[PDB]
């Protein structure tokens, strides 16, 4: 699971995009 | 717009900001294959293009990371492509669809401007991320739209 690594590690960008437009 | 031809209008704008003057032929292909209707200097485009550009620059190193280990680790590029979006997208969070257009973009530029790089991974990767990429087609339109997202919200 390189694809699962790689996958989460893109969900937690996503997550962090999120927060920084709410600011 | 759906978003394969914004994610290709955005990888064709990408080609002509950061390389030799010659779009690969892959990304030609592409262009001719999906019909592209929207221009890569479509205003739209290049305000997508900055945020995806600022989102990079924010996460520089992870992006390289990510991406050498996927395209080293991978025998299947165009499948496996599918597989990390899955991963991703599950269940949709704006923040998310971003980072993975931007991821894609990231790839498709240091594919392009790496002339040793054989066409088959070239082609596979535009094709995989373009195709994984339609699976946010249905989320998007009920927020109207690429360009409302922008344009507003």
């Amino acid at each position: 699971s390189t694809m699962g690594q790689v996958g989460r590690q893109l969900a937690i960008i996503g997550d962090d995009i999120n927060r920084r437009y709410d600011s | 717009y759906s978003t394969r031809e914004i994610l290709l209008a955005l990888c064709i704008r990408d080609s002509r900001v950061h390389g030799n003057g010659t779009l690969h032929p892959v990304l030609e292909l592409a262009a001719r294959e999906t019909p592209l209707r929207l221009s890569p200097e479509d205003t739209v485009v290049l305000r997508y293009h900055v945020l995806l550009e600022e989102i990079i620059e924010r996460n520089s190193e992870t992006f390289t990371e990510t991406w050498n280990r996927f395209i080293t680790h991978t025998e299947h590029v165009d499948l496996d492509f599918n597989s990390v979006f899955l991963e991703i997208f599950h269940r949709p969070s704006l923040g998310r669809a971003l980072a993975w257009m931007a991821w894609c973009m990231h790839a498709c530029r240091t594919l392009c401007c790496n002339q040793s790089t054989p066409y088959y991974v070239v082609d596979l990767s535009v094709r995989g991320m373009l195709e994984a990429s339609e699976g946010l087609d249905g989320w998007i339109h009920q927020q109207g739209g690429w360009s409302t997202l922008i344009e507003d919200n």
